[PDB]
């Protein structure tokens, strides 16, 4: 059935309620709330004239603002609005949040690492190989060794070819286990690179 | 960007048509304020301006400008003040809506505000005209001599249009000056000269003396009720000089 | 139509709720909340009591506390209270807030950085050239050379007259960089400053 | 007419709901909410049962905590609080928030400056002097002579009676002057000091 | 009259909305929360179904996780949490809570204190004799003296019997008079020890 919708279209994002026009939701033709709020879907409400969508809505006030006008989210937000922008297919959002520096910088750096596709997967088994080791053997820390090359190992990182050199990886590698909260110290054994993961 | 701005565009252009034929607007007041902070943020404040130009002159210059041109001898007074009405409460509309060209835009060019622009718009389009200044001039004229012959006019209709006459100038007494003024001057001024040998001739000194008194006071009276209090004392200079030192 | 607005008046700003008197909201006869409220435009209620105005309701309560009393907002609230009185059009909050210090250097620095119209142009081309040249070269940081005098350079700020050196146009293009969240060294190569950014 | 207050009475601050009892609020007599609330004066309703006050309500839950029991507000918002006790002119309140740090330095410190009633006039007339001289000059600092003497200048602080020297009085116009936001320099150029702001 | 509870109870804590089944209210029958809700008592509603308290609901959470399992405020929240338990008479949350960090050295300092009952009101004294001098001399800093010994003066702390030192002691009138805001010096002037406190 064709829905008519209000020019005031009460919203519910999963508990959190929103208030927007309709000419805001249908701002961009190509979107996620475009096509909800079209009429050519029926849209459930919720025991009142708010609008469901099953989603998180603390970031869903800076999608607003996008739609309303072309504001863009805090640094710290970058992210959290990225995904959300991600989850509503709004294209124009998205660009201009992987223009901000929080995600420029990932780009630049996944430009390098796109040479890997065996980048993560590495950094996951570096990772529960420590842990294994120092769960069986009930130490601190795990020490183990990696190979880096540009051109008797647990992990190796195989040649690539970029102007970025061996230390940049390890900077890579080290910087990403330190996101992950662990304690991480490496130190050239002799390339052989032994990575030592202090758990506590 | 560009599509979407001439989307938004015809919105404004629509809406504001829709107001000119006083009509419920169909959108908000808060969505075309958007529309017009949002067209003045990214610099396109040019097309809007250049579009309510377009917008308000072909409600004038096309509409009500062949409207007096068509209506002369129908209710010439009465259409001016019905005109003037309309055009004050749309420019009160429009300048609701479109207040941030007013803090930034009309203000970095240093142009008047869009009330100021649509007062000036008014005055030397449809204020300045040879054909419309003539024949406001005539009925003016004859409105005064049919109050000093005895007839009786409707004073509030003579009134407002001197109100609008004095508006129409951007806060100046120019508009109404050389509007009306003048010619309300030479006419007066004649009118005295031939009053002032009449009352000579008919008259004693001191019946002459009550005449000038009598005339004196009914210019006063007719300045009160439908003329400028400005330009009152003026007027009552210039038939005292003809009327006494003559 | 003439609408009669009650005395006290249910706002409700982009799905937050406030609630003013209409004497607070008509302080100011010159502003969008007084043309808004002066009865001469139809505004739209919400399946309730409440008046909507599409846009974000996080900084409203400076605006209708300047509207209520000269209460003016405390420092990290000056942009974006800034940025809310822009679009209510209100003259008086302005110069306040421009008046205070997050504003004023920046009007300060804006007196000597109007000289030169194509900044922002000029900081938006040594991004992008630094960009463009870290993902097709695979690397973290891109060198660029810009050329600044007061009186093969990839982006060059041409002159302007006033007091201020060619070492405090440096100071304006670093920080303005960093703002960005840009990681920006440079250095007087030899007048032809090398500028390195970088991204990881 | 003789208003019947509830004696549970619910509370709209600015949007803000409180609940409270109508004890609490006539605890002091001598009080706006008391007069308020006297039942001598005509309180509007607020489209629900609610009594509305026209007023910030972030902070009125100090106030109320204060009127239940003597408790305080944690050392952050007594300036806050301080505010919204002035305006409800809560004595007690009043005296107890000029009782406590944040205010009591204050105090101590205008016991000093009350001996001078142009300071003020004088720091605005040294931003603005600053101010105009960087916007003028194009400059990032604006530096401006002031004379301080206890017993061809820009601002002159003309002589007191007290123990505060003046090196104290120097003491209050760089953190006042820093208390605004502005970076402030002093030098002592020879009794005349040259003070250096700088905006950017 | 007997009242009857509903088994989900909704509360309203000065304003703030909280539902809790009769159970969890009624989990120890020595306390204010089942005393109340015992149904020897009448508990006016406000206006909505709630049952209204006059207090602070800010911590009113971490009483209601108490009284549903036996969690603990974290560690910020450990003073005005036992703040809350003290109004509601819940005796073994008032054990848990200090037997917890922020209380439990409170108290092992209070049993070195509680030898000497005078201990706040000579605290108290400094602080008004610091700050009268101060207002009266027209200073930023007051200068007074105290006696300590463990076996001309402005305040003195008599003999006590512990094994705490005389040092211990001005280590407690530092902290108590920094933790009032205040910025405190002692040296020892020959026992009578100079506090100076500087105001600004």
């Amino acid at each position: 059935l064709p829905q008519e919708f209000p020019e005031v279209v009460p919203l519910n994002i999963g508990g959190a309620h929103f208030t927007t026009r309709l000419s805001t939701l249908r701002r961009y033709e190509d979107t996620m709330l475009a096509a909800m709020f079209s009429g050519r879907h029926y849209i459930p409400t919720d025991s009142e004239g708010r609008y469901f969508i099953d989603r998180d809505g603390t970031h869903f006030g800076d999608v607003l603002n996008f739609l309303r006008s072309g504001d863009l989210p805090p640094r710290e937000h970058v992210r959290a609005v990225y995904k959300e922008a991600q989850y509503y297919a709004i294209g124009p959002l998205l660009e201009q949040l992987e223009n901000m520096q929080p995600l420029k910088g990932e780009k630049v750096r996944q430009a390098f690492l796109g040479l890997m596709p065996y980048y993560k997967d590495h950094l996951e088994r570096i990772v529960e190989i420590a842990r294994l080791r120092a769960v069986q053997r009930k130490a601190r820390f795990a020490k183990l060794k990696v190979c880096v090359f540009k051109e008797e190992v647990d992990v190796s990182f195989g040649p690539w070819e970029a102007v970025a050199d061996v230390y940049d990886l390890l900077h890579c590698l080290v910087t990403d286990l330190s996101a992950q909260g662990l304690t991480v110290d490496h130190q050239c054994i002799g390339p052989i690179y032994e990575f030592k993961i202090t758990w506590w | 960007d560009e599509k979407y701005v001439n989307s938004i565009w015809d919105l404004l252009k629509n809406a504001i048509q829709e107001i000119q034929r006083k009509n419920n607007s169909g959108l908000s007041f808060e969505e075309l304020y958007r529309n017009a902070y949002t067209m003045v943020l990214h610099k396109h404040g040019e097309k809007l301006y250049t579009g309510l130009r377009e917008v308000v002159t072909e409600h004038l210059i096309n509409k009500v400008r062949e409207d007096v041109l068509n209506s002369l001898n129908n209710n010439f007074l009465q259409t001016l003040n019905q005109a003037w009405n309309d055009h004050q409460t749309a420019m009160v509309m429009i300048r609701d809506i479109l207040m941030y060209m007013d803090r930034v835009y009309v203000q970095q060019n240093n142009v008047e505000n869009v009330y100021n622009l649509g007062l000036i718009i008014f005055r030397d389009q449809v204020v300045r005209y040879g054909c419309i200044r003539d024949h406001l001039r005539q009925t003016l004229l004859d409105m005064i001599a049919r109050e000093r012959k005895g007839e009786v006019v409707d004073r509030g209709a003579i009134r407002n249009a001197c109100q609008m006459l004095m508006i129409l100038g951007l806060e100046g007494r120019s508009v109404y000056e050389e509007d009306f003024e003048a010619p309300f001057l030479e006419m007066s001024a004649e009118f005295f000269q031939m009053e002032s040998q009449k009352f000579l001739a008919e008259n004693s000194a001191s019946v002459y003396i009550k005449k000038v008194e009598a005339r004196i006071n009914e210019e006063i009276e007719r300045v009160m009720h439908c003329l400028d209090k400005s330009t009152e004392e003026p007027i009552v200079k210039v038939v005292e000089r003809e009327l006494i030192s003559k």
